[PDB]
RNA sequence: CGCGACCUCAGAUCAGACGUGGCGACCCGCUGAAUUUAAGCAUAUUAGUCAGCGGAGGAGAAGAAACUAACCAGGAUUCCCUCAGUAACGGCGAGUGAACAGGGAAGAGCCCAGCGCCGAAUCCCCGCCCCGCGGCGGGGCGCGGGACAUGUGGCGUACGG
RNA sequence: CGAAGGGACGGGCGAUGGCCUCCGUUGCCCUCGGCCGAUCGAAAGGGAGUCGGGUUCAGAUCCCCGAAUCCGGAGUGGCG
């Protein structure tokens, strides 16, 4: 009285947990972005499959990094070669790394890409 | 000073006084995990004339261990060949409780050095001891002189290697006659010695 | 029949390579390690197998640290300093 | 099998690598002593482990 | 036309990192004529940038560091990369300052019986 | 049926630290066989050894007598030479087996609790002004927190004080 | 043989950052509470929603073309 234990149970109460502010950092600088925007792209594809997909299906075709998700490649290819990105498909080859079907804008097409880029 | 008459009154074990202390602290200490930090020495007076100072960086840990001999690891009883080793049952463990309690509460505070410790109430089943625990890396130890000698490397884990109070009894190491055992500094050590064949470049 | 009809059966796979080790010991079912009993952390090592410790001891290996603290050893182990520049 | 783990995929894309034969311009350096290829597998005869 | 880490020193990250990711462009200019058969005097090239990409990155780190050496330049508590490395066992040794402390018990046997000099004639 | 003081416990991604694992020739603590020998074999022997487990260090462990000795006495501990294949142990069978003195290699001693006096005299932390860094300390402070009379520091230890 | 819930629109005391008219948050107080056992465990069990045509030397219910569909998000409302 007036406090009342209207249950059997003894529980743990609550109390208080405060956030951290510690008197120096663990780590002296935040770690470098090591995979940057040209640790995406390695290079590109300019096999005879490769340049039959930039004709007809208006795509290009990277070899990436193999830590790069659908996201990455996606704003990598829109900065670096200054181009728009419809959707990406990706796949890991049997040699290793992944390659990535990048699939250009309506607005855009690969053939006059390429040109810029060299690999015609 | 008053320390004079503690030490005469746990002395006195047996007596009316002393026996209701050692039962209701038992009660006490059965009632508790085997593992149980407590906040102050027991006895002040044993603690002091093993080490103990009231300072910062002394801890005290009080230890439960199931009391009795060590029946032997063996299935169903079978330890195989030459009926010498057919012993399972009346077996006895080399080192004490003590010592083994030692070792109980410095395996679980690996940060810490195990000093010394003393009894505090047995039981039938089980016996309770208390250790006494240093943090060799706090301020108050490692800036004082005559106690920052356990700060040292070579004295981690001094429990486990048998060279604290307790753990050392069961070595038969000392002086005399009758440790002829362990004159070169251990037993392992006085066999080395006296079973290597001595072999000089002039025969 | 315990002969060659009873090899054709054989089609699942007992061990997997394991993390730690990297040995094709790792028991799927016991969750274990068979070579360096990995779901644990002391490292298995027998005495009687003196063959199985010079595989897997120190100096098998890179040693991608302790070469650099041989080196370091030879000049007191010393830190933030600069070979007097020109 | 078409159900592959990536680090057991990725354990295959190493060991087809270097199941290769030695460049050409190997056999001409200075200290040669190897000739060709001496831990090459083929998948009929030796398998591998994994 | 070689950069040198020592003609990068007090050029500021403003235009370091100007002139760090051209050449990653010229890299990734290089490997795509490397797939593309390219050229001889275009593939012995592609070294002499990754080295230069080593290096202007060299230069960036070590101003970098040295900067929080001096940021940190007489603070009670360091982060863990610019506090000293050397050993383990070296690092939880007593220091300087206490090895050398002695009780007033031990420093008073040192001033009134101090090891003496002496020799004896025959 | 509140407010407090403590005591005993608890929570936290609290402030700052510390332990884990490897190596393991040497070292310490445990655990611990059987082949073998006895012309069989069970005590014994192999052997407190192999295998198993834990913990170290550049050495470790031991170490300043609850000692040896019976002398006209020696004087920490470790190592070597000798004692000595001896005293002793043993189906007194096979086998096992030290120590003291002596000669050398090194050579070093000391500290508590207690008993006592000394307004806790002591220590830890965090801010602070002044000097160094390069294993982060001294000097001063703060009617600034805390440990602490359930005993910190100084004197003092069996050779007496 | 454990003080094993760190959650909850709401209620509200509010320190209050603002399109401070409020309105998204925020900490604590009063209020309510067993997925009562961390976690792992099925490419044949349970498990929302993709199909038709065309296409390659080798890939497709995954690539093109054409039709759909599910789940989640919509505070600044996207209109009825
Ligand atoms: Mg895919
Ligand atoms: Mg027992
Ligand atoms: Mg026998
Ligand atoms: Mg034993
Ligand atoms: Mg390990
Ligand atoms: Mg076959
Ligand atoms: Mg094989
Ligand atoms: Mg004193
Ligand atoms: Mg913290
Ligand atoms: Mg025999
Ligand atoms: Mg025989
Ligand atoms: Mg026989
Ligand atoms: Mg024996
Ligand atoms: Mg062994
Ligand atoms: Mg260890
Ligand atoms: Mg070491
Ligand atoms: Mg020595
Ligand atoms: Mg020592
Ligand atoms: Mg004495
Ligand atoms: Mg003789
Ligand atoms: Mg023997
Ligand atoms: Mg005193
Ligand atoms: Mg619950
Ligand atoms: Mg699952
Ligand atoms: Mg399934
Ligand atoms: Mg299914
Ligand atoms: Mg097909
Ligand atoms: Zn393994």
């Amino acid at each position: 009285k007036k406090k009342i234990r209207t249950s059997p149970t003894f529980r743990r109460p609550k109390t208080l947990r405060l956030r951290r502010q510690p008197k120096y950092p663990r780590k002296s600088a935040p770690r470098r972005n090591k995979l940057d925007h040209y640790a995406i792209i390695k290079f590109p594809l300019t096999t005879e499959s490769a340049m039959k997909k930039i004709e007809d299906n208006n795509t290009l075709v990277f070899i990436v990094d193999v830590k790069a998700n659908k996201h990455q490649i996606k704003q990598a290819v829109k900065k670096l070669y200054d181009i728009d990105v419809a959707k990406v498909n990706t796949l890991i080859r049997p040699d290793g790394e992944k390659k990535a079907y990048v699939r250009l804008a309506p607005d855009y097409d690969a053939l006059d890409v390429a040109n810029k880029i060299g690999i015609i | 000073g008053a320390y004079k008459y503690i030490q005469e009154l746990w002395r006195k074990k047996q007596s009316d006084v002393m026996r209701f202390l050692l039962r209701v602290r038992c009660w006490q200490y059965r009632q508790l995990s085997a593992l149980h930090r407590a906040p102050r020495p027991t006895r002040p007076d044993k603690a002091r004339r093993l080490g103990y100072k009231a300072k910062q960086g002394y801890v005290i840990y009080r230890i439960r261990v199931r009391r009795g001999g060590r029946k032997r690891p063996v299935p169903k009883g079978a330890t195989y060949g030459k009926p010498v080793h057919h012993g399972v049952n009346q077996l006895k463990f080399a080192r004490s409780l003590q010592s083994v309690a030692e070792e109980r509460a410095g395996r679980h505070c690996g940060a810490l050095r195990v000093l010394n410790s003393y009894w505090v109430g047995e039981d039938s089943t089980y016996k309770f001891f208390e250790v006494i625990l240093i943090d060799p890396f706090h301020k108050a130890i490692r800036r004082n002189p005559d106690t920052q000698w356990i700060t040292k490397p070579v004295h981690k884990h001094r429990e486990m290697r048998g060279l604290t109070s307790a753990g050392r009894k069961s070595r038969g190491l000392g002086k005399g006659h009758k440790f002829h055992h362990t004159i070169g500094g251990s037993r392992r050590a006085a066999w080395r010695r006296r079973n290597t064949l001595q072999l000089h470049r002039y025969r | 029949t315990k002969g060659t009809s009873s090899f054709g059966k054989r089609r699942n796979k007992t061990h997997t390579l394991c993390r730690r080790c990297g040995s094709k010991a790792y028991h799927l079912q016991k969750s274990t390690c068979g070579k360096c009993g990995y779901p644990a952390k002391r490292k298995r090592k027998y005495n009687w197998s003196a063959k199985a410790k010079r595989r897997n001891t120190t100096g098998t290996g890179r040693m991608r640290h302790l070469k650099i603290v041989y080196r370091r050893f030879r000049h007191g182990f010393r830190e933030g300093t600069t070979p007097k520049p020109k | 099998s078409s159900h592959k783990t990536f680090r057991i995929k990725r354990f295959l894309a190493k060991k087809q690598k270097q199941n290769r034969p030695i460049p050409q311009w190997i056999r001409m350096k200075t200290g040669n002593k190897i000739r060709y290829n001496s831990k090459r597998r083929h998948w009929r005869r030796t398998k591998l482990g994994l | 036309a070689k950069i040198k880490a020592r003609d990068l020193r007090g050029k500021k990250k403003e235009e370091l990192l100007k002139q760090l990711d051209d050449l990653k462009v010229e890299l990734s200019q290089l490997r795509v004529a490397k797939v593309t058969g390219g050229a001889a005097s275009k593939l012995s090239k592609i070294r002499v940038v990754r080295k230069s990409i080593a290096r202007v990155l060299t230069v960036i780190n070590q101003t970098q560091k040295e900067n929080l050496r001096k940021f940190y330049k007489g603070k009670k508590y360091k982060p863990l990369d610019l506090r000293p490395k050397k050993t383990r066992a070296m690092r939880r040794r007593l220091n300087k300052h206490e090895e050398n402390l002695k009780t007033k018990k031990q420093q008073r046997k040192e001033r009134l019986y101090p090891l003496r000099k002496y020799a004896v004639k025959a």
